[PDB]
């Protein structure tokens, strides 16, 4: 995950649009598989298809999702000619969320996964800006 | 890094000592009595060195010496000798036990003809010392320097400068 | 490589004694005569069925006490060193705790077959 | 030890099969015997965040001699430049390298 | 942090240097609030037994007393004296690094500029 | 080549493993590991070590006779389970041995492979020490001083296998 | 690390794998545990061996002596899972939720 | 059982706790563990019934498969380093073998799934050494090689234990399993403090243990098990629901009671480390904790559910358990903030 993170952070915001939907379709994919993994092992599937097709199904909402995020956020900061700025994430962050309703068929799936994947998009995109460390190195 | 410094197959050249393992056992008591300097000459030297590098004209001085020993029992106990050894080759585990008669024979012709006195049991485990002229090594594993130590803390322990300072605690 | 082609020679001949075992006489082979043998009738269940182990309890205690004889097994060579007086003391220590194991066995009727 | 009632005790109970140059049965010595001294002599008392940068030459040839990585890569290389030449007739190897 | 301190005195309640540091008070407030915890034992032990809380047993509640003081008056001493021991590798490691912990060049508000916002 | 004597024993060893790991009827999942317990005595015999090899051949010997006890008693069926009656035993154990192959066919092609660690495929034979020792064995000399040398090391295995006693009839009791 | 160190290091994983992935009886995934011993065995024998570990030589031993403990405790929970439910299978562990 | 084996039993499986607390041999640390499984397994079997079996069996299974881990990450160790000492590995594939090892044995998410049904399946003195004495031989090692412990794996297992530990709570009415979930949620606090400051991990396994042996206290008492159970405490031992109450309350991290300190100590070496968005979402994610805890107390303390007419039997008969410290440990579980810089001597 470490290379696939360093690849998205090296393109600059708003250019190449093509390759941070890549980027970011394969976060959303791996997020996806891991997912399908648990969900497999601990609830066992009834045949071999049925469970080739959870995997299919969760896969692909999370690829779906991921790739929405960084389309989304990639021209909106190309458009705007705005790449250090949070609101671009925040409005990559709730289009996934709304791609998330969609898939689960649920307005209000898809309103509060808007509202908390746009906040959350916007945190991380404040906290490479600022240098916010999630998991910071000792140094006292 | 570095390269391997190597001698040259010249000064590996030496008379080698070319006897069977039941010639060497059958005259080993009697070698070590009379080779003794040489031996415990070259054998401080590889401990203390701990190098084959370093010790190579001490290793010659084994074979001159182990030549020498045997010269002389060619010229005088050269049919005893032959005997002894052949006894002690017959054995799979080249025993002494079973030439007992044939050792007494090699032990009166060198007691004799050249004044060999067998050692005693346990006088060749023994640990001697050695005059040797050869420095010691002041740096036989090459170490680097030591690392300093940390600064040690040492002086009056006094009471903590206003407690805890904790938070909100005055103690 | 001598114990190895010993070891070859001797499964070798193993072998081939089978082999002329199967090949050599002449056969006959029908249903009945490869049927399960249990006296003249036919056997009641399958052979595969739970054969129950009276001696269970016996059987894990030779798991603990043949890891002994591998503690125990190095005793001549040990008898070599130096510190004898630790040496045996640890030497029979560690055999005597073998015995309260089989005394506390015994005495709790752990070496009983159960009923 | 989390606590080390053996130094205070002044016991030994496990610190005699801590290292491989430690005291062994008739002085037998293991082969890497010098680098792992030379190594613990180094970082003594100076603790593992100086140790980990300044003992690091005398801790990468105690690694040499344990796994010999790098000399199993050097003999490598010789054996299979010896086959490439060998394999196109350009080399004939010595007498006591053969017999 | 202090785990592998160069005082070679390991696994040890209160090292011999800790002598040369004042004992708590036997009126330390710290003392007598863990002797009041060991009250609060007392009363606590009579009520889930259902003895009278203030009466019963005077006996077993000056052991909860007595008990919670003398281990309090160790705990105390250990408290101070790790204390006492962190400002003493403090102030030895400032002076054996001055470069690292210099005087700074003294000013005063007359001379530095501080930006002013107006609430308004 | 009996050069790579310890490498063909190894690969051995893990066919074996790949055995009972497919988790067949325990009666042949006992089986493999006892040719891998003697195939690995094999391996560790080459190394010096006589006694360690035969000690753990010995004891694994004993162990799977238990286990062969306790499977006719505890876990058998009708129809035993061989590595082709199950689609689930066969693939794990057709899974396993391609795994070998493959690393087995890229360490004797390309001398090297990488999988979380570097191995070197020159031979094992590379590594050994070139000095002889004395008129004693070194691995009988180190497992001799267990007496001598491991006080506390004997005192605790002898209060674990007395107490190993002592918890197997508890679990057991049943009352 | 020589190519025997390999199929060593595989053999563990084989193992490990195997005693992760339970078929139905208990009694085969105690055959992995007894397994992963024995990889374990003779990887330190043979770095112990070859480095001329000469007190580390009992370490091996000391490793086996507890390996039987662990098997003769796994035996034991055997027979009373057997008791209990007249097979050995994992399935009819379940009476505890998670 | 007998009472002298039921002794000596105990006393193995401490002594197994005790080799690795004194152990600087990797070998002996093993040994300490396998010694420790040995002894703990036969006190989870007292009783002999279907779901103490299954109990034990699974425990056996988890701890077996963690000490054939361990034992990996020594051998692993040995070959790069060539020495046995218990410090900082030298090898970062036996540093994951060895943190996922003692991961498995503390229970921590995702190695969590046996610790909530091993306690259910065990009486409340057996599950009492489960999550509290059991703790203390992995916390042990952890303290000792923390330097080499990566830093994402670790930091990565305290976050999912404090979210599942929180999570798993909140559908449970069975003592026991409420008590597991709140350890395993627990178990986040101490590892999570561990590369920033060991002695945190210290003062939080301290207190948590303190707490938890007073939780197991109380319920032992009246022999509770069920949140309904122990809804009828109010009506036979009416001082034991307060004691309850300022225990939950302490347990659930709320000033001025003991169970704060642990998380006010542990912000604070986090945000000294300039670690901000970690101990916020620690303290948010353990109101969950706080839930299900305040649940306990509204059916314990603060309200009187329905009584049954036999408990008028129960009032003539005074508790003959030992209750042993319960006294002692229910207030030094209340009423230690005072004392708060006392956390020094564990230093
Ligand atoms: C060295 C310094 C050690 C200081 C502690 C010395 C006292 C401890 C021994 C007293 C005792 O028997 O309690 C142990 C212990 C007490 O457990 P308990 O049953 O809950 O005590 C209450 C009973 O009702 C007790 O009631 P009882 O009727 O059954 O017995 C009366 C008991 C009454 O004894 C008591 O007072 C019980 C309370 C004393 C123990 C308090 C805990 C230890 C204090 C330190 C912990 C606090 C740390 C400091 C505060 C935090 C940090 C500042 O008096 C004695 O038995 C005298 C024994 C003299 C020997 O008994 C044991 O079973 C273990 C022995
Ligand atoms: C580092 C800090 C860490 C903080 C961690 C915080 C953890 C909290 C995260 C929890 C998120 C859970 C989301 C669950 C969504 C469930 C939706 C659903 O299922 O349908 C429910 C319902 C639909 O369900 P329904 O159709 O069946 O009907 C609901 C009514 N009843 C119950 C009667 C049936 O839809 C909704 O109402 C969702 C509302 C969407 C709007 C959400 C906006 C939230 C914005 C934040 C709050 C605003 C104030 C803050 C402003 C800040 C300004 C900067
Ligand atoms: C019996 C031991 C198992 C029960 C205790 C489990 C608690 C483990 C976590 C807290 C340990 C206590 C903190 C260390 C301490 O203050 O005591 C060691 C103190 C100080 O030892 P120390 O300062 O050298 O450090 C050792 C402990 N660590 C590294 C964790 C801090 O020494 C003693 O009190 C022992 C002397 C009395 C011997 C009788
Ligand atoms: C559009 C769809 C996108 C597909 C998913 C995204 C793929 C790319 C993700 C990725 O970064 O690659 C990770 C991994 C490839 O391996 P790696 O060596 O790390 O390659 C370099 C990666 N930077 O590729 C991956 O494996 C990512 C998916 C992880 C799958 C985890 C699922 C659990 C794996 C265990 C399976 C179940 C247990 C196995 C035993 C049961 C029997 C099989
Ligand atoms: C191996 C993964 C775990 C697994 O076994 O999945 C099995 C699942 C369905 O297999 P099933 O026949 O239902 O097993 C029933 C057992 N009582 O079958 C599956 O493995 C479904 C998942 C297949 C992998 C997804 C595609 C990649
Ligand atoms: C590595 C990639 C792993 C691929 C997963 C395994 C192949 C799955 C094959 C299809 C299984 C059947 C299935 O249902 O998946 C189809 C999936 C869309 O799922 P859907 O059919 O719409 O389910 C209903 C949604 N509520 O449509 C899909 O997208 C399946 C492919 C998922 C990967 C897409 C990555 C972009
Ligand atoms: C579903 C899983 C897949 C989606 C999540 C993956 C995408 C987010 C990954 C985070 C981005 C990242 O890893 O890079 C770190 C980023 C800056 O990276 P970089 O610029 O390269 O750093 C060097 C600067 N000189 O710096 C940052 O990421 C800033 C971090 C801000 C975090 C704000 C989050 C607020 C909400 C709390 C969530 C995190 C705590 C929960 C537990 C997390 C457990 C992992
Ligand atoms: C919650 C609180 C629980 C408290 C439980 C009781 C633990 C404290 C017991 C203190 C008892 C003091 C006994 C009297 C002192 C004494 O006479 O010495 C006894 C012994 C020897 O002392 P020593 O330092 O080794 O000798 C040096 C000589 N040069 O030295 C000793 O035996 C020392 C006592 C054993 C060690 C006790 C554990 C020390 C660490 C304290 C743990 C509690 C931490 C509380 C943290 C709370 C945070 C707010
Ligand atoms: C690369 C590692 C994976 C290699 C493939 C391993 C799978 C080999 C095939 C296999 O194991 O069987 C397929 C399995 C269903 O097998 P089966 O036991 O027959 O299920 C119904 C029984 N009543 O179905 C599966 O679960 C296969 C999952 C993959
Ligand atoms: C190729 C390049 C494409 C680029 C696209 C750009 C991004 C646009 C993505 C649109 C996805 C889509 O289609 O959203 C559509 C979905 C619709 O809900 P549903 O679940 O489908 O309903 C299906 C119902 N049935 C099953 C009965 C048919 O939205 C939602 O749930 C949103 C509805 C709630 C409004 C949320 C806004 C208010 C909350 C926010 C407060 C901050
Ligand atoms: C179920 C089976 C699992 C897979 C086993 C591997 C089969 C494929 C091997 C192909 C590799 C190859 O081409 O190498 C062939 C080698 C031959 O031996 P060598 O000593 O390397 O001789 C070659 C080197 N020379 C020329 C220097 C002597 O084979 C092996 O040593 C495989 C192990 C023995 C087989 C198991 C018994």
């Amino acid at each position: 995950a470490k290379t696939v993170l360093r690849q998205y952070w090296d393109i600059p915001e708003g250019t190449e649009c093509h390759r941070k939907t890549y980027a970011t379709t394969s976060i959303g994919g791996a997020a996806g598989l891991v997912v399908s993994a648990y969900s497999v092992a601990l609830k066992t599937p009834t045949s071999f298809l049925e469970g080739v097709a959870r995997t299919g199904r969760y896969t692909f909402t999370a690829a779906a999702i991921g790739a929405i995020f960084g389309l989304t956020s990639c021209i909106s900061a190309q458009v705007r000619e705005k790449p250090d700025d949070p609101l671009n994430y925040l409005i990559g962050g709730c289009a996934g969320g709304l791609i998330l309703g969609a898939r689960t068929r649920s307005y209000g799936i898809g309103a509060a996964a808007c509202a908390y994947m746009g906040l959350t998009a916007a945190l991380v995109k404040m906290g490479q800006l600022e240098g916010w460390q999630v998991f910071a190195e000792p140094k006292v | 890094p570095g390269i391997v410094e190597l001698p040259s197959l010249e000064d590996l050249k030496v008379q080698e000592v070319k006897v069977s393992s039941s010639v060497l056992k059958a005259a080993a008591h009697h070698y070590g009595a009379q080779c003794d300097k040489p031996n415990k000459e070259f054998m401080l030297c590889r401990w203390e060195e701990k190098d084959p590098r370093r010790c190579l004209e001490e290793g010659k001085l084994v074979n001159q010496c182990a030549l020498e020993f045997f010269r002389q029992i060619k010229r005088h106990c050269a049919e005893p000798f032959t005997e002894y050894w052949t006894c002690i080759d017959y054995s799979g585990l080249q025993l002494f036990r079973r030439c007992r008669k044939q050792q007494a024979q090699f032990d009166e012709c060198v007691l004799d003809k050249l004044g060999w006195v067998r050692p005693d049991l346990g006088d060749l485990s023994k640990v001697t010392k050695v005059k040797t002229d050869r420095p010691l090594p002041e740096n036989p594993y090459h170490s680097r320097a030591r690392p300093e130590p940390n600064p040690e803390v040492e002086g009056d322990l006094k009471p903590a400068r206003h407690g805890s300072r904790l938070f909100f605690w005055t103690m | 490589m001598n114990l190895m082609l010993a070891l070859l020679t001797n499964f070798t001949l193993a072998t081939l004694l089978v082999i002329i075992a199967f090949w050599l006489p002449q056969l006959n082979v029908y249903s009945e005569k490869t049927s399960p043998y249990e006296c003249g009738f036919d056997p009641m269940g399958s052979a595969r069925l739970p054969f129950s182990m009276k001696f269970f309890l016996v059987a894990i205690t030779f798991l603990l006490f043949d890891l002994e004889i591998a503690l125990l097994l190095p005793l001549p060579w040990a008898s070599q060193t130096a510190n004898l007086n630790t040496m045996l003391t640890m030497a029979l220590f560690l055999i005597i705790l073998l015995a309260v194991s089989l005394a506390y066995e015994w005495t709790q009727k752990g070496l009983e077959w159960t009923e | 030890p989390f606590f080390d009632v053996q130094k205070r005790l002044g016991v030994d109970l496990d610190r005699w099969m801590t290292i491989q140059s430690a005291e062994q049965p008739h002085k037998i010595p293991s082969r890497c015997h010098a680098f792992e001294k030379e190594w613990i002599e180094c970082a003594h008392g100076i603790g593992s965040i100086r140790a980990e940068k300044e003992c690091k030459i005398e801790f990468e040839d105690f690694r040499e001699c344990l796994l010999r990585q790098k000399t199993m890569k050097r003999l490598h290389a010789i054996r299979r430049q010896r086959e490439k030449l060998i394999k196109e007739g350009k080399y004939t190897p010595p007498p006591h390298h053969s017999g | 942090m202090m785990t592998g301190r160069q005082g070679r005195a390991t696994f040890q309640f209160l090292p011999d240097e800790a002598r040369s540091l004042p004992p708590p008070k036997l009126t330390d407030p710290r003392l007598a609030f863990v002797g009041f915890l060991g009250y609060c034992s007392g009363l606590i032990d009579n009520a889930i037994r259902r003895r009278p809380v203030l009466l019963a047993g005077l006996h077993r509640q000056l052991l909860y007393i007595t008990s919670f003081v003398f281990v309090g008056y160790y705990l105390l001493k250990r408290q101070d004296y790790m204390y006492a021991v962190r400002d003493h590798d403090m102030f030895s490691y400032i002076k054996s690094h001055p470069e690292d912990f210099p005087e700074k060049d003294k000013k005063t508000y007359g001379e530095v500029f501080e930006e002013f916002h107006p609430v308004r | 080549m009996m050069l790579y004597i310890v490498f063909i024993l190894s690969v051995i060893f893990v066919m074996g493993f790949v055995g009972f790991s497919s988790k067949p009827s325990p009666i042949y999942g006992g089986l493999g590991l006892i040719v891998s317990g003697g195939v690995g005595c094999g391996i560790v015999l080459n190394f010096g070590g006589s006694f360690l090899g035969l000690m753990v051949f010995l004891i694994y010997l004993g162990g799977m006779m238990v286990v062969f006890g306790y499977t006719t008693a505890m876990a058998t069926e009708q129809y035993p389970e061989i590595w082709l009656s199950n689609k689930a035993v066969l693939g794990a154990f057709v899974t396993g041995l391609l795994m070998e192959f493959f690393m087995v066919y890229y360490v004797l092609k390309d001398k090297e492979v990488e999988v979380v660690f570097e191995f070197n495929g020159l031979g094992d034979w590379v590594i050994y020490d070139t000095g002889d020792s004395g008129f004693f064995s070194e691995e009988a000399m180190g497992i001799a001083a267990l007496y001598s040398y491991g006080t506390w090391l004997v005192i605790v295995t002898g209060w674990s296998l007395l107490i190993g006693v002592v918890v197997i009839m508890e679990i057991t009791r049943g009352n | 690390m020589s190519m025997v160190y390999m199929n060593i290091m595989m053999a563990f994983t084989v193992s490990l794998v195997g005693l992760l992935m339970y078929r139905s009886h208990l009694m085969s995934s105690l055959l992995c545990l007894e397994g992963m011993m024995l990889s374990l065995f003779v990887m330190a024998a043979l770095t112990i061996l070859n480095s001329h570990f000469t007190l580390a030589s009992m370490m091996p031993i000391i490793l086996l002596v507890f390996a039987a403990c662990e098997a003769a405790l796994g035996l034991s929970l055997l027979v009373m899972v057997s008791n209990t439910y007249g097979t050995d299978y994992v399935q009819n562990l379940n009476l505890l939720q998670c | 059982m007998n009472p002298i084996i039921f002794i000596i039993i105990l006393l193995t499986i401490m002594l197994g706790t005790i080799i690795v607390m004194i152990s600087s041999h990797w070998l002996l640390v093993w040994i300490g563990f396998e010694m420790n499984m040995l002894a703990i397994i036969p006190i989870m079997m007292k009783n002999h019934n279907p779901r103490a079996t299954e109990a034990s069996t699974k425990y056996f299974l988890t701890q077996s498969t963690a000490s054939m881990l361990l034992m990996m990450a020594v051998i692993i160790n040995l070959m790069f380093s060539g020495q046995w000492t218990v410090m900082k590995l030298f090898n970062p594939m036996a540093s994951m073998l060895m943190t996922m090892a003692l991961a498995m044995k503390l229970g921590m998410a995702p190695f969590h799934f046996w610790v909530p049904e091993v306690t259910q399946g065990i009486p409340l003195s057996s599950g009492l050494i489960l999550l509290t004495w059991q703790k203390l031989a992995p916390m042990s090692v952890l303290y000792q090689i923390f330097p080499s412990i990566n830093l994402n794996l670790i930091l990565t297992l305290s976050v999912l234990s404090i979210l599942i530990g929180g999570w798993g709570g909140l559908n449970q009415t069975q003592l026991r399993k409420i008590m597991a979930y709140s350890s395993i949620a627990h178990m986040g606090w101490m590892t999570a403090v561990l590369p920033y400051n060991p002695t945190m991990t210290l003062l939080n396994l301290i207190i948590y243990i303190i707490m938890t042996s007073t939780m197991f206290t109380m319920f032992m008492a009246n022999s509770t098990t069920t949140t309904l159970s122990l809804s009828h405490t109010w009506n036979k031992t009416p001082i034991m629901t307060v004691l309850i109450l300022a225990t939950l309350l302490s347990m659930g991290g709320l000033p001025p009671l003991s169970g704060f300190m642990p998380k006010w100590m542990i912000i604070q070496e986090m945000t000294k480390n300039n670690s901000i968005i970690l101990p916020t979402f620690m303290a948010i994610t353990a109101l969950l904790n706080l839930y299900f805890y305040m649940r306990l107390t509204y059916s314990t303390t603060l309200t009187m559910f329905p009584s049954t007419n036999n408990m008028k039997m129960k009032w003539q008969f005074p508790l003959m358990k030992k209750m042993t410290f319960l006294p002692t440990m229910v207030v030094l579980s209340t009423m230690m903030l005072p004392l708060t810089p006392m956390l020094s001597v564990l230093e």
